[PDB]
């Protein structure tokens, strides 16, 4: 629903941003997810529970 | 030494569950997408299903860190209802106070 | 008789006339009107036993630029906008009764909110496979096309041949009824029967053969959002019926021996707010491209010596009913409450 | 309530305030100079000093509100006011010379007369008496007799009876039967008295 | 300008209001740059703002914008 | 494209098409054959024209814009 222009255009921001490049589904978009943050398992909060 | 044997599983759980971190995650992201062959996901699902039971970080439960209750306790002080309430009603805890409005 | 005026005569009304009440007659009624009055209007000339029109500057302002229509040149596109309930609708059908009085032919559409929403049977059309027809809404307009411009529709003559069936054809030379007709009479050929009146009327008011009123109330229809569905749920577009696709062309001023008026209106309309009255508020960018260059009208609220006439054409009906609306305590509250808009006026009136 | 017993009720009505000094009398005059030290409510949004207030139909407007929904409710209310004086205007201008004096089209009037010829003077309670019931007939107050009037004609309305006829064509064909002392709502007035009469011997009860 | 006016506030329930009263005008009462009737299409709403200006007999008096 | 564009620009627009194509056929009414487009478009009429449709498409639309907007159709469409 993007004309070339615009579309061309929010492709160049998501290169200067460094946003995904590539057309990809929201299923994939899970794997930027999981990658910019820490496993729940690795938040001091929870191996760090109890004393 | 902790208070019951239901909280030393949880401690192993979240003991296991960090030193698996890393490896569940990398094979999770494999899992997660539509852009790698089905017969790499299908093996990746594999993978990740033969790993130890108490590394899923689903399996680890938020137990009063003083009394092991598993319920009614408060995420932000980790204390179960009773034990809290212990402690605010005799003012040890900063800031806490009774709510009238 | 302080708020009646004795001209009947549309053509005759000048500034003199502000603020006084003409009186439609009831044969004009049924021939001019058999649709396009406000409901609630229409309501008031059953409960009056008459039909009563103020004469305000808006329609004086429109009568005076059709009076002096060069029809040599291209049609001028009037249209008239304003607050809601400010007379745009009456204004309008003044304006369509000045020129059913001069034998203009009349294309007068009181509602094209109604051709883009709660249609129940939208078929697919024969003519074009990638439009709709709409043979209820298009029937229904015939029959109130017939009325007015029947002694009209004898005269004015096919100029082609058009196919209905393998069977059925009108052939050159026709009066243009036997077109009126056989859309009213076979509802599937209703939305290609309407199509036919405007493409020959457009083309032979350029010859000179009558002089053509296209009035369309409710015009940002045109070119805005439908809420009809597709049997996959899918919205359509306006320019995909074939009602709105014909309608849109008698809007460009391509032809002469005319003039086109129109009116806004936010009531009915579909996804526009409750407070936009403005030309391209309501009318959007492809509405105000498709219109630019037109005239437009301002209707406002009643000034103070039309609120008296009104109040006064009210009580002279005995209308006003309550023991204190005639006194100057019940006129100011009659005035704050409504702020002299037309409509809230007659809102509040009609339970008083 | 948030209002202290202190604060009284305020009287919107703008002839008492304009009324001269001379006219008043020593104990209107203290009631004057005692309220300008007392603490006054907010007025209400129900009610103003419009000319056009009518208490009792804002009162049958309260009476046919459904979960706070005024608007609504008095939607119906003008519509029902406006119903009632076009069915009076077809019947005046259907009507000859004669009969067109006697014909009323002030729907206040109207609305006002037909409440007036529901209510009913006395009423019924229902009395226990060794293990089994018996209705005593009582007098009834004025409070009493004007809300059963509207409440019986809202009742009415709302009877399921009436089969998809919107609420202001039923209301108004209601209040001018019974402003004509005709229909179900008057009727139910007439069983409540007969009942009353029937009962009389209980009244010792 | 020079021109004389009153400024007051109110509040009822959670809301708060600002309403400037000019000494001099003709009725029209502007509710957050909108008309009244415009801003308050509810009947009901329209018959609280006359009701200050009413009970004194300053209909058609005063220019309020709020 | 004009879609694309956040400033309105009247040249090579539908205005300025619509509006050309009724001055011509004003002119043939006439039966003139001043038909340079040029000329027609260089007058001072059509430049309040233009001054006008760009207010109305690149700032708020207000009753005082309708308004001129207005006056400005009436003269190049000879409506007095
Ligand atoms: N010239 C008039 N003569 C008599 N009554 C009028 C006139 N103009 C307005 N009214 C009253 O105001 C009402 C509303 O008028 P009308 O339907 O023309 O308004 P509108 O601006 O077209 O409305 P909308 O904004 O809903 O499209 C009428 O039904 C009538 O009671
Ligand atoms: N049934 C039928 N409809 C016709 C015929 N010719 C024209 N029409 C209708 O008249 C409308 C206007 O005609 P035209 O300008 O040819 O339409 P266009 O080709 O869609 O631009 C068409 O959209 C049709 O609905 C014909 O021969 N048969
Ligand atoms: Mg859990
Ligand atoms: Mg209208």
């Amino acid at each position: 629903s993007l004309s070339e222009y615009a579309f061309r255009m929010s492709r160049l921001s998501a290169r200067l941003f460094g946003e995904v490049t590539r057309p990809t589904n929201s299923k994939s978009m899970k794997v930027v997810k999981l990658f910019s943050e820490l496993p729940l398992a690795k938040k001091k909060e929870t191996y760090d529970w109890y004393p | 030494h902790y208070v019951d044997w239901r909280m030393w599983r949880d401690v192993k759980r979240r003991k296991m569950a960090y030193e698996y971190a890393d490896e569940r995650l990398r094979i999770n992201s494999l899992r997660k997408n539509t852009i790698l062959p089905k017969i790499l996901q299908d093996v990746a699902d594999e993978e990740i299903a033969a790993l130890p039971r108490d590394s899923c970080p689903v399996r680890i439960r938020n137990r009063c860190v003083m009394t092991s209750r598993p319920r009614g306790v408060k995420r932000r002080w980790r204390l179960s209802r009773i034990v809290f309430r212990h402690l605010a009603d005799h003012g040890q805890l900063s800031g806490i106070q009774r709510a009238t409005w | 008789a302080i708020s009646r005026t004795n001209e009947n005569d549309p053509a005759k009304h000048g500034d003199q006339h502000e603020g006084q009440h003409y009186n439609i007659s009831p044969q004009d009624l049924e021939t001019v009107f058999p649709h396009g009055l406000p409901p609630r209007f229409v309501m008031q000339v059953k409960t009056f036993s008459e039909a009563c029109l103020m004469v305000r500057k808006p329609a004086l302002e429109l009568l005076h630029y059709l009076k002096n229509t060069s029809f040599a040149y291209p049609a001028i596109r009037y249209l008239l906008y304003g607050e809601k309930g400010t007379g745009k609708t009456l204004s309008l059908c003044h304006v369509i009764h000045f020129c059913a009085k001069q034998d203009w032919l009349i294309l007068h559409i009181p509602d094209a909110h109604l051709w883009v929403k709660n249609c129940r049977d939208l078929l697919q059309s024969s003519y074009n496979k990638q439009r709709f027809d709409q043979p209820l809404e298009a029937s229904t307009w015939l029959k109130n096309f017939k009325t007015t411009n029947e002694r009209f529709l004898n005269q004015i003559k096919v100029q082609e041949k058009y196919v209905w069936n393998k069977r059925e054809s009108t052939e050159k030379g026709s009066p243009l009824g036997e077109v009126v007709e056989q859309g009213i009479t076979r509802v599937r050929n209703a939305t290609d029967a309407v199509g036919i009146v405007l493409k020959e009327l457009k083309r032979q008011s350029s010859l000179g053969m009558f002089h053509l009123l296209v009035a369309v109330d409710g015009i940002n229809a045109l070119w805005g959002r439908t809420t009809l569905k597709r049997e996959d749920k899918s919205p359509i577009a306006p320019e995909e019926l074939a009602l709105v696709h014909n309608l849109r062309k008698m809007m460009k001023n391509d032809w002469h021996g005319g003039a086109i008026v129109s009116a806004l209106s936010q009531t009915g309309s579909l996804f526009k707010p409750r407070k936009a009255y403005l030309p391209q508020e309501l009318l959007g960018k492809e509405g105000f491209d498709a219109l630019d260059p037109f005239i437009p009208i301002l209707v406002s609220n009643y000034n103070p010596k039309e609120f008296e006439s009104c109040i006064q054409y009210y009580l002279e009906n005995n209308w006003l009913q309550h023991e204190k609306a005639p006194t100057e305590e019940g006129k100011k509250e009659l005035l704050f409450l409504s702020n002299a808009n037309p409509s809230l006026l007659e809102r509040h009136c009609a339970y008083l | 309530s948030r209002y202290s017993p202190e604060f009284k009720d305020p009287l919107i009505d703008k002839e008492y305030y304009r009324k001269p000094v001379e006219e008043l009398t020593e104990e209107e005059k203290y009631v004057r100079e005692l309220k300008k030290t007392q603490l006054i409510k907010a007025a209400p949004a129900g009610k103003t000093s419009s000319v056009f207030e009518d208490p009792v139909i804002s009162k049958f407007t309260n009476m046919m509100m459904i979960g706070g929904n005024k608007v609504l409710a008095r939607s119906l209310m003008i519509q029902t006011l406006e119903a009632v004086k076009r069915k009076q205007f077809e019947k005046y201008h259907a009507a000859s010379a004669e009969e067109q004096a006697t014909i009323e089209r002030n729907p206040y009037t109207i609305f006002h007369q037909a409440l007036k010829n529901c209510e009913p003077m006395i009423g019924l309670v229902p009395i226990l008496k060794g293990g089994r019931f018996y209705q005593v007939p009582v007098p009834l107050p004025d409070r009493r007799r004007r809300f059963l009037a509207m409440k019986w004609m809202i009742t009415e309305c709302r009877d399921k009876k009436h089969q998809r006829t919107l609420m202001p064509e039923k209301l108004s064909h209601k209040l001018l039967e019974a402003f004509h002392n005709q229909g179900p709502v008057i009727k139910r007035k007439h069983d409540l008295h007969k009942m009353a009469e029937a009962n009389r011997a209980l009244a010792h009860y | 300008q020079g021109m004389a006016f009153s400024k007051s506030e109110g509040k009822r329930k959670t809301a708060k209001a600002e309403a400037i009263v000019y000494k001099h005008g003709s009725g029209r009462i502007k509710v957050n740059g909108i008309d009244y009737q415009l801003y308050f299409p509810i009947t009901q709403d329209r018959e609280q703002l006359m009701f200050p200006f009413h009970f004194v007999d300053r209909l058609g008096k005063h220019d309020v914008t709020c | 494209t004009e879609a694309d564009m956040e400033e309105y620009i009247w040249e090579n627009s539908s205005s300025e098409r619509n509006i050309l194509e009724t001055l011509l056929q004003m002119k043939a009414a006439e039966k003139n054959m001043e038909i340079n487009k040029e000329e027609l478009l260089g007058t001072k009429e059509i430049e309040e024209y233009k001054k006008s449709v760009v207010s109305l498409k690149n700032e708020e639309e207000n009753e005082n814009s309708i308004s001129q907007y207005k006056e400005s159709v009436k003269r190049l469409l000879n409506v007095t």
